[PDB]
């Protein structure tokens, strides 16, 4: 399929209207962040020759 | 076959037409000697940086 | 930079080779629609809020702040004078309320 | 799925070294890749090469 | 096409896998770099039919319904002022998909300021939105509310000065 952008949404704009909330939702979301690898050491000679 | 390592007491249930063990870098694991027909295991001697 | 919404605070957990931030936010909920003006004419004065922005429910004039919805009596306290009412484009006729 | 960049991470490294070990089993045009074959094998002059 | 040449990189093991790896990591991180820049709503945005923004003119940045591509005509001229076993892979969203998130964009900063992007779009007269964004600076909203002629004026000579500056810059 041709993969959809997201859903369409047409706000409701005038010169003279405005949206209040009149509520609220406290959200908790995850972020995941690489810190570091793996140290790893190769000897170059015993890798090379043994 | 030529190498160096420790040769101890192995547990590993060679089938009968098999010889000789493999890690993935191709040096030899594990291996059958004639004259006694038991399967020994070859781990490298102890090496590291300093 | 902190999570989807207006951010309060974030809690750090570790994790294998890395961090997981939780990031607690304000998400905006239930929007109700109102009539707004950029201005209050009084007295032939004009009157801009001084935190919130004017709303009206329909018949009523009020002020609120822009995150939440709670309507006030739109008074010389919670807003503030900058000339005459013939300047603003789209201000509109209501009592300003002197404490 | 979640973890999904860590594991990532993880897997890149894991998959380097695979790589690295498993190039010690090509030969690159020698007789052997096992270099105890080739000393065991030939004299100096060709073994050094 | 050589079986012999073959056979002998065969002697050298899995550099091409390597090399063939390090590639198609590039490329997925092309596609993760444009999801990142552009998909940054799910929600598509339209600008009302009416383009009454107290004076506030956006048609050098808006979409062009006229031209087959739906590109504004800073867009457009943007895009017209940029021109053995090795193969091109096209990227996962086309030119009309990021141009269509661009308008998506615009259409929410312009019906509902910042709002959109902290939670559901929240409609806002735009004088009104460029009022908040004064006190965002320091400035009253009365400098704006009585100036508010002036500033759509030089907001939209600014505009027509981007245009005409990247089409006469080499
Ligand atoms: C504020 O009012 C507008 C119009 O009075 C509402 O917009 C309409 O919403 C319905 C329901 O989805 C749609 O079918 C119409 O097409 C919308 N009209 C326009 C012009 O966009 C809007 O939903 C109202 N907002 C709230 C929070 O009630
Ligand atoms: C604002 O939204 C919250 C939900 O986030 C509403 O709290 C719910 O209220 C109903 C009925 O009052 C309860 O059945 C739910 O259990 C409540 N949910 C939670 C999480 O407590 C709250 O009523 C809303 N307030 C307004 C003014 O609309
Ligand atoms: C707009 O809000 C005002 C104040 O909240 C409403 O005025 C009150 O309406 C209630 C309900 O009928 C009456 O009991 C009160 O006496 C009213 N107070 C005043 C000072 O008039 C008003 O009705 C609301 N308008 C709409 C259309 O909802
Ligand atoms: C807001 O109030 C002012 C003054 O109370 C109104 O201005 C008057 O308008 C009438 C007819 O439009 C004129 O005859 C008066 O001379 C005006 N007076 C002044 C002092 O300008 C204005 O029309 C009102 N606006 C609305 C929308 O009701
Ligand atoms: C907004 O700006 C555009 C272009 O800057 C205006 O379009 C011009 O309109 C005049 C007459 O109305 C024409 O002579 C020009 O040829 C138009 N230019 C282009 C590039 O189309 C437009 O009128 C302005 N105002 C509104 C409300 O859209
Ligand atoms: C000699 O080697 C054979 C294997 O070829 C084995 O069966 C036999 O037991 C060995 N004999 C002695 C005396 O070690
Ligand atoms: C909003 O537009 C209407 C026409 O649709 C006009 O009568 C009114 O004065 C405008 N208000 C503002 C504040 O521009």
């Amino acid at each position: 399929y041709t993969m959809s952008l997201g859903a369409e949404n047409s706000v409701a704009y005038s010169n003279n209207s405005i949206a209040i909330p009149t509520n609220f939702t406290i959200s908790v979301t995850t972020e995941i962040l690489p810190v570091s690898m793996t140290k790893t050491s190769v000897d170059c000679t015993m890798y090379i020759c043994g | 076959l030529t190498g160096t390592g420790v040769l101890t007491e192995s547990n590993k249930k060679f089938l009968p037409f098999q010889q000789f063990g493999r890690d993935i870098a191709d040096t030899t694991d594990a291996v059958r000697d004639p004259q006694t027909l038991e399967i020994l295991d070859i781990t490298p001697c102890s090496f590291g940086g300093v | 930079f902190c999570g989807k919404g207006y951010h309060l605070m974030s809690f750090p957990q570790s994790a294998p080779h890395g961090v997981v931030f939780l990031h607690v936010t304000y998400v905006p909920a239930q929007e109700k629609n109102f009539t707004t003006a950029p201005a209050i004419c009084h007295d032939g004065k004009a009157h801009f809020p001084r935190e919130g922005v004017f709303v009206s429910n329909g018949t009523h004039w009020f002020v609120t702040q822009r995150n939440f919805y709670e309507p006030q009596i739109i008074t010389t306290d919670n807003t503030f004078v900058s000339g005459n009412c013939d300047v603003v484009i789209g201000i509109v006729n209501n009592t300003v309320y002197d404490p | 799925s979640a973890l999904g960049k860590l594991q990532d991470v993880v897997n890149q490294n894991a998959q380097a070294l695979n790589t690295l070990v498993k190039q010690l089993s090509s030969n690159f045009g020698a007789i052997s890749s096992v270099l105890n074959d080739i000393l065991s094998r030939l004299d100096p002059p060709e073994a050094e090469v | 096409d050589s079986t012999e040449c073959s056979n002998l990189l065969l002697q050298y093991g899995s550099f091409c896998t390597q090399l063939n790896r390090a590639l198609t990591g590039i490329a997925v991180e092309q596609d993760k770099n444009t999801q990142e820049v552009f998909a940054q709503v799910k929600q598509i945005y339209k600008t009302p039919p009416i383009k009454d923004f107290g004076g506030f003119n956006f048609s050098q940045i808006l979409p062009d319904p006229s031209k087959p591509s739906k590109r504004s005509p800073i867009e457009d001229l943007l895009f017209n002022k940029v021109t053995n076993g090795l193969t091109v892979l096209p990227p996962l969203l086309t030119d009309e998909m990021i141009a269509q998130y661009t308008s998506a964009l615009l259409a929410g900063t312009i019906t509902s300021g910042w709002t959109f992007g902290a939670g559901p779009a929240l409609q806002i007269p735009f004088p009104m939105q460029m009022a908040y964004r004064f006190n965002g600076i320091g400035v009253t909203q009365n400098v704006l509310y009585e100036n508010q002629k002036l500033i759509a004026n030089q907001f939209n000579s600014a505009i027509g000065k981007i245009q005409d500056s990247l089409s006469s810059t080499p």
